[PDB]
DNA sequence: ATCCATATCCACCTGGTCCTACTACCAAAAGTGTATTTGGAAACTGCTCCATCAAAAGGCATGTTCAGCTGGATTCCAGCTGAACATGCCTTTTGATGGAGCAGTTTCCAAATACACTTTTGGTAGTAGGACCAGGTGGATATGGAT
DNA sequence: ATCCATATCCACCTGGTCCTACTACCAAAAGTGTATTTGGAAACTGCTCCATCAAAAGGCATGTTCAGCTGGAATCCAGCTGAACATGCCTTTTGATGGAGCAGTTTCCAAATACACTTTTGGTAGTAGGACCAGGTGGATATGGAT
């Protein structure tokens, strides 16, 4: 028995407590740490992977590419805070054209 | 001749997709992606706690140091749905 | 093992290329300086990442530049990249 | 012939805005990061995905510095992007 | 009389770039801190060197923007700064 | 309180910054930019606050929310 | 005996910054060399900006440092400028600077 | 009791500036001056110590994080003052 | 070129804010000496992938011509904003002072670490085999713009 | 409104690419149980400094009036830049090879740690003593601009 299953998780409870003690963030670790932060590593993924697979719908696609994955964190306002100082390798940009260059 | 065991946070994220999205696929690309974005996510939310840690001369990360240093970091409403995942998992961890 | 002297090679950054950029920003009319001006501007930005990524790189006392040394010298620079390690 | 100025520009616009490909041609760019690289150290091989890498990275930073340079642009009421915006962007921004 | 629009003015840029006072009263400042503040927690207490540091941070950021602010308005080849150039200096910085 | 910047005093931190000419509607808008600025590092202070299980904002709070903002201020400690 | 300071022939503690690495959790283990070389650095540093700073306060005829010392001296040097470049001094004010475009005629 | 770096820093500045001065608020920049600078350098090496799977910082990190955080002209003379520093600790 | 009205600056002075200095006290820090542990430098080498070569095809860069509309120069004036002034309200100051609460000290146990033995698991590997994405061709339909 | 010319687009396919899917091996996580150690929660509380209420004094905010000049609107045209087009080069693509140099493994020893015992130090708190500068005061002189 697994603690991500008694967290009802399924990101690795196990992975993040030995790899938050192998970057030393403090001389011990609780082991209440490791649940909560597996548990919204596994949250924020899977707002992201909702809001890319509504992206990779919209274009009529049955898997995400990076481009989708840019289009869903550039048209949510949080995620787009959140990564703003990120580039996602081949996403490009939204389409975007400044209304004075209209005919 | 024994080459390094790569971990990655592959097989996790594709558990979470085919539980929101079970019809999808994930290019590579997009997955290595998504481990670039876990690990990043995971580097500043255990530097703010390990930071909190210090501030109070603290030597223990506890699950609340995580709990504010998520507050600190996340934006809005991912803050509260996130703090709120956190307490969940957490009591249903203590609760067995 | 000689090898052919590196010179210039700025000018492989077409005009072109230049205007293809400039039009994924939305631009719609590009001066006649902007190119050169962009070079510069390129060049800089370039110079500045690579140091840090051989700095690792000399670091780790390898030869090779890796896709993880761009990545580390690119996130010190404030400009994270997803998509190549990390 | 057909298309006035400006209307074909607006066409790349839409088009480059829509797709995700490298602009800069790749070899072009390779050539420049080793001659770059040339200068700080000898003798400095490069993995591929690490040109890419500085590749990808290095276009991300000129389509943004482009759409802040739009803006500065527009705000002189131009339409023409110049090197006084290219300037005033990079100041603003801290560069 | 005896001056032309706008050299007190530029005597005045000259006054307070010599000097490194604060510019802004520090009660009403203060006054502002409470208020903000209280719609975080309540009954919250301010040790003064905390609201002295929130007013240099303050004044120092408002000045750097007027910097920048300056910028854009010179940059439309006008000498009076607008609200365009505010919101397009913020918005270049990243602000927005 | 906002309303408590009065205009002469955006016109002193304006003239350190080095303009002459100030519109009529600059003054609302820079009342407007230091409520989202104080709004954000003080939140973040008060965090720290709540986090030491405290009442009191110190000193430290702040420059700790100001360093996280990438505003890094000398002067009071840290 | 003697510290550790002086057989670097350093002013600035080795054994303080060896301790505050010791704490900061930067990794396991910390060489003996690192905090001499760490201490070395930050003084050096500091006697550059004492330097500049000194500089700035004889030019206003005074005789202590103050804190406009430290903003002149950072903000004139290119390199400590751009070292401080997100760094704000409380009580520095600002380089005396009006744009050439709204002067004298 | 708190620790200060503040009687270092008035050992450097009677060494440099031997009649000068400094207030007591410029003193307490300094420090934050001082800290700060020690926890920029000693996280980028413990950055690259972890880079490259050390569990150590040397001197060597060190350097290298100094060659990565300073401009120019202050690197190179850092760097100098630094192994200077380590090189005369070690002959002794 | 003349002159008036301020604004500016240099010299000297004086009270108090602010430094340094010098004493004592001392817990914590830092050094020393002794013993055990271990990270990682050296040496060897298996083998990934990087550099370089050739070859050939066409995607795209380059160089030119041409003209459309853009930027920048000029002119004008409406009204916006700066200058100056009288009034008088607040901010500042500083003073005393309860007492909230920050922070120092001590007790002590829930929780974290250490270690050893047992399972479980996640990569890496290869091989099979499908979905699906890219791109080529063709043939509606729209739409920018010339009429 | 008419209609030409060209771009846009939708519907399919089909070649090869790139993802999921099987079995299997398996060091290295990860769990587990035991015993041993301790960080910091709780409880008490002594001293700091934070909040508040008083009381003047004038510095500076507010509101107004009134005029200069700056922004913005309109008009004009040289010429800069976009669009199109012909030419051909040099990038892209495929494929192969030699070997640099990355990265895995073993040996070992220099350097790091652990721990106790001793010596030094920074730093905290009073308490003396002095210079340094902030703010006037006065009167010389430069300055902006209206004659
Ligand atoms: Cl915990
Ligand atoms: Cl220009
Ligand atoms: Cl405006
Ligand atoms: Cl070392
Ligand atoms: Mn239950
Ligand atoms: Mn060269
Ligand atoms: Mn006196
Ligand atoms: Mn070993
Ligand atoms: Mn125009
Ligand atoms: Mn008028
Ligand atoms: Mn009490
Ligand atoms: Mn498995
Ligand atoms: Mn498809
Ligand atoms: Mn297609
Ligand atoms: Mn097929
Ligand atoms: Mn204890
Ligand atoms: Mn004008
Ligand atoms: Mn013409
Ligand atoms: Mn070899
Ligand atoms: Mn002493
Ligand atoms: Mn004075
Ligand atoms: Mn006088
Ligand atoms: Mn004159």
């Amino acid at each position: 028995k697994t603690r991500s299953s008694r967290a009802g998780l399924q990101f690795p409870v196990g992975r993040v407590h030995r790899l938050l003690r192998k970057g030393c963030y403090a001389e011990r670790v609780g082991a209440g740490a490791p649940v909560y932060l597996a548990a919204v590593l596994e949250y924020l993924t899977a707002e992201i992977l909702e809001l890319a697979g509504n992206a990779a719908r919209d274009n009529k696609k049955t898997r995400i590419i990076p481009r989708h994955l840019q289009l869903a964190v550039r048209n949510d306002e949080e995620l787009n805070k959140l990564l703003g100082r990120v580039t996602i390798a081949q996403g490009g940009v939204l389409p975007n054209i400044q209304s004075v260059l209209l005919p | 001749r024994r080459k390094t065991r790569k971990e990655s946070y592959a097989i996790y994220v594709y558990k979470v997709l085919k539980q929101v999205h079970p019809d999808t696929g994930i290019s590579s690309k997009a997955m290595s992606i998504m481990n670039s974005f876990v690990n990043d996510v995971f580097e500043r939310i255990a530097g703010e706690a390990s930071r909190l840690a210090h501030y109070n001369k603290r030597s223990t990360i506890t699950s609340r140091e995580i709990q504010t240093a998520v507050r600190l970091l996340l934006p809005g409403e991912l803050a509260k749905h996130a703090v709120s995942e956190g307490t969940k998992a957490v009591t249903k961890y203590t609760s067995a | 093992r000689h090898r052919k002297v590196l010179r210039d090679n700025i000018q492989g950054i077409t005009k072109p290329a230049i205007r293809r950029l400039a039009r994924r920003g939305g631009v719609k009319r590009i001066s006649g300086l902007i190119y050169e001006e962009t070079r510069g501007v390129l060049k800089v930005f370039l110079e500045n990442v690579i140091r840090d990524a051989v700095t690792y790189t000399e670091h780790a006392k390898r030869k090779t530049v890796t896709a993880m040394d761009v990545v580390y010298a690119l996130k010190r620079q404030g400009r994270t990249l997803y998509g190549f390690g990390g | 012939h057909c298309y006035r100025p400006g209307t074909v520009a607006l066409r790349e616009i839409r088009r480059y805005q829509k797709s995700t490909e490298l602009l800069i041609r790749k070899l072009p760019f390779q050539r420049l990061v080793r001659e770059i690289a040339q200068d700080f150290k000898t003798d400095l091989r490069f993995q591929s995905s690490a040109v890419m890498a500085l590749q990808e990275a290095s276009e991300a930073y000129l389509v943004a510095l482009f759409e802040d340079t739009n803006l500065a642009a527009i705000h002189a009421k131009r339409v023409t992007i110049m090197p006084k915006d290219i300037q005033l962007a990079r100041r603003i921004r801290g560069e």
